[PDB]
C-alpha cells in the first residue's frame, strides 16, 4: 500500500503528543538529559525559546533536533476543526492544531498518529523517502 | 543597531477564543503610534500580563547592540558589552511567513509577519513602510517590558 | 476560465511581468515572437492533456499515485536555494519549457 | 538458567577499569566518562554537583541499558578549564558537603538524646 509499516506506538505516541503541546517548557537539566539520550546529536545546545526571566526550552524545539536532515511536511492534528482554514488565523492556528515542518524543524503543531503513525504522507514516510533507510532507523530510535 | 521594529502596544484582549493552554495566552494588542496590529503568545506563569497594559515591544536581529551575528547557540558565559538586557521578557524565534496585500499588478501596501518562537506564534499586521525589515527564514529576537 | 487564467502565461499586461520576471528578461520575452509561439504551443499541449485527463478520469477524482512528489521537491528546492518569493525571478521562461 | 549472579550490580572482575576517559571529537573541550559497576545513585549526584559549576557548559548522565551496570557521563566546559578538573572539583565538593552533613547529624542526635 506504499505506506510505512513501522510507526510510533503505545507510551511513546501519547508522550509525543503531550510533549509537543505548547505548554511544555523544559528546564536546563532536563534539556541536557534529553540531549544525552540523542544519538545523532551534533553536540551544540540550541538557544532556548525563552531567555531572560529564566532560560526555557520547548518540546518542539527539542523534537526539531530529533527530526533528521531538512524535511518539509504539512499535516493536521486529529482535533483540527474545519473552521480555522476558512476565516482568519489560517497560519496562526489558535488550538495549535496544524503541523508544519520546514527545513527539518517543527515550527508549529501537535504530533499524533496522523504524523508519526503508519499512513501515507506521514513524517516517517517522508523521512524515509528523503533520507533513506539508515537515517530513518536512527529517527525511530531517537524518538523512542 | 540591528533593530528591525520598535513600538508601544496596548493589550486589548487576552483570550477571545477561550483559554486553550494553561501556561500560554494569546495577547491581542493594538499600537498607539504606527497602528500596528499584534497577536502574540506569551508564557503566563513566567511573565503575567493583564488587560489595558502598556508594554514596549522591540524586535531586533541581534542582542549585542553592535552589529555582530549571534550564531544561534546558547552560551550563558559570553560577556559581550551588552545583551540588550534592558527588557524583562525576551524570546527567540524565526520568521516563517510574510503575507502581503500585493496583487499581480502593484506592490503591497500592508504586510503581515509570522514569527514562531519555538512554538509560540506572533502575527504583526500594518503598513509595509516600517515592516520591510523582515525576511523569511531569518532569526529574530523578541523584547518586551511593561510601562507605568 | 480558471484553467486558462492559471496556465495561459498572459504576457500582454507587462506590469505583472515587470513584477514577477526580471527587468533584463522581460524585454527579451516581450520583443521576441518565437518565445510567444513556444509559450502558446505549451498551452495547446496542456489543453490536449486536459482533454486526455478528462477522458481517462470520469467523475473527476484528482488523487493519483505517481512515483516522485513534485510539490515536495519544489518546496525542498526553494528552501535549499534560499529563494525569496518577494523578489523578481531570474529564470527565463523558455528554459522551463 | 540464564540468570546473572547477584553481584554484577556491585562488583568488578579482572580487566574492568572503574573509570574510563574518552575525549569527544564532536565538540571542543568535551569529554566522556564511563563508570563501571555504578548506577543512578552516583550519576545523579555527580551531574547535580556539576551543574552548579559556572564554567561547565554541559553535564549529563545515562544508563545505556538497565540490565547492564554502567554509567556514562558527558561534561563540556568553557575553553580555559578542563572537564577532568570539573569532575574532580565536583567530587571534592560532594565529599566536603557530606562530611559536614554527617557532623551536624551527629550533633543533632546528641542534642536529641541528652534533651
Amino acid at each position: 500500500s506504499n505506506r510505512p509499516v513501522m510507526g510510533i506506538v503505545q507510551d511513546t505516541l501519547t508522550a509525543v503528543r503531550k510533549f509537543t503541546k505548547r505548554d511544555v517548557f523544559l528546564e536546563r537539566g532536563e534539556v541536557m538529559n534529553l540531549l544525552m539520550f540523542l544519538s545523532t546529536w551534533d553536540g551544540k545546545v540550541p538557544q532556548p525559546a525563552i531567555l531572560k526571566p529564566r532560560p526555557l526550552w520547548t518540546g518542539k524545539q527539542i523534537f526539531s533536533l530529533i527530526i533528521p536532515g531538512h524535511i518539509n511536511c504539512i499535516r493536521t492534528h486529529s482535533t483540527h476543526p474545519d473552521d480555522e482554514d476558512s476565516g482568519p488565523y489560517k497560519h496562526i492556528s489558535p488550538g495549535d492544531t496544524k503541523v508544519v515542518v520546514e527545513n527539518g524543524e517543527l515550527i508549529m503543531g501537535i504530533l499524533c498518529k496522523k504524523s508519526l503513525g503508519t499512513s501515507a504522507g506521514s513524517l516517517v514516510h517522508i523521512s524515509y523517502l528523503e533520507m533513506g533507510h539508515d537515517i530513518t532507523r536512527l529517527f525511530y530510535s531517537n524518538i523512542q | 543597531a540591528g533593530i528591525l521594529f520598535e513600538d508601544i502596544f496596548d493589550v486589548k484582549d487576552i483570550d477571545p477564543e477561550g483559554k486553550k493552554f494553561d501556561r500560554v495566552s494569546r495577547l491581542h494588542c493594538e499600537s498607539e503610534s504606527f497602528k500596528m496590529d499584534l497577536i502574540l503568545d506569551v508564557n503566563i506563569q513566567i511573565y503575567p500580563v493583564d488587560l489595558g497594559d502598556k508594554f514596549r515591544l522591540v524586535i531586533a536581529s541581534t542582542l549585542y547592540e553592535d552589529g555582530t551575528l549571534d550564531d544561534g547557540e546558547y552560551n550563558p558565559t559570553d560577556d559581550r558589552p551588552s545583551r540588550a538586557d534592558q527588557f524583562e521578557y525576551v524570546m527567540y524565534g524565526k520568521v516563517y511567513r510574510i503575507e502581503g496585500d500585493e496583487t499581480s499588478t502593484e506592490a503591497a501596501t500592508r504586510l503581515s509577519a509570522y514569527v514562531s518562537y519555538g512554538g509560540l506564534l506572533m502575527r504583526l499586521q500594518g503598513d509595509a513602510n516600517n515592516l520591510h525589515g523582515f525576511e523569511v527564514d531569518s532569526r529574530v529576537y523578541l523584547l518586551m517590558k511593561k510601562l507605568a | 476560465k480558471a484553467f486558462e487564467k492559471k496556465f495561459r502565461f498572459d504576457y500582454t499586461n507587462e506590469r505583472a511581468l515587470r513584477r514577477t520576471l526580471q527587468e533584463d528578461l522581460v524585454k527579451d520575452v516581450l520583443s521576441n515572437a518565437h518565445i510567444q509561439n513556444e509559450l502558446e504551443r505549451e498551452f495547446e499541449r496542456m489543453r490536449e492533456d486536459r482533454e486526455v485527463l478528462r477522458v481517462i478520469f470520469p467523475t473527476g477524482d484528482s488523487k493519483v499515485v505517481l512515483p516522485c512528489n513534485l510539490l515536495r521537491m519544489i518546496w525542498n528546492a526553494q528552501k535549499i536555494f534560499h529563494i525569496n518569493p518577494r523578489l523578481p525571478s531570474d529564470l527565463h521562461p523558455i528554459k522551463v519549457v | 538458567m540464564n540468570a546473572p549472579p547477584a553481584f554484577e550490580s556491585f562488583l568488578l572482575f579482572e580487566g574492568e577499569k572503574k573509570i574510563t576517559i574518552n575525549k569527544d571529537t564532536k565538540v571542543p573541550n568535551a569529554c566522556l566518562f564511563t563508570i563501571n559497576k555504578e548506577d543512578h545513585t552516583l550519576g545523579n549526584i555527580i551531574k547535580s554537583q556539576l551543574l552548579k559549576d559556572p564554567q561547565v557548559l554541559f553535564a549529563g548522565y545515562k544508563v545505556p541499558h538497565p540490565l547492564e551496570h554502567k554509567i556514562i557521563i558527558r561534561v563540556q566546559t568553557t575553553p580555559d578549564y578542563s572537564p577532568q578538573e570539573a569532575f574532580t572539583n565536583a567530587i571534592t565538593d560532594l565529599i566536603s558537603e557530606l562530611s559536614l552533613l554527617e557532623e551536624r547529624f551527629r550533633v543533632a542526635i546528641k542534642d536529641k538524646q541528652e534533651g
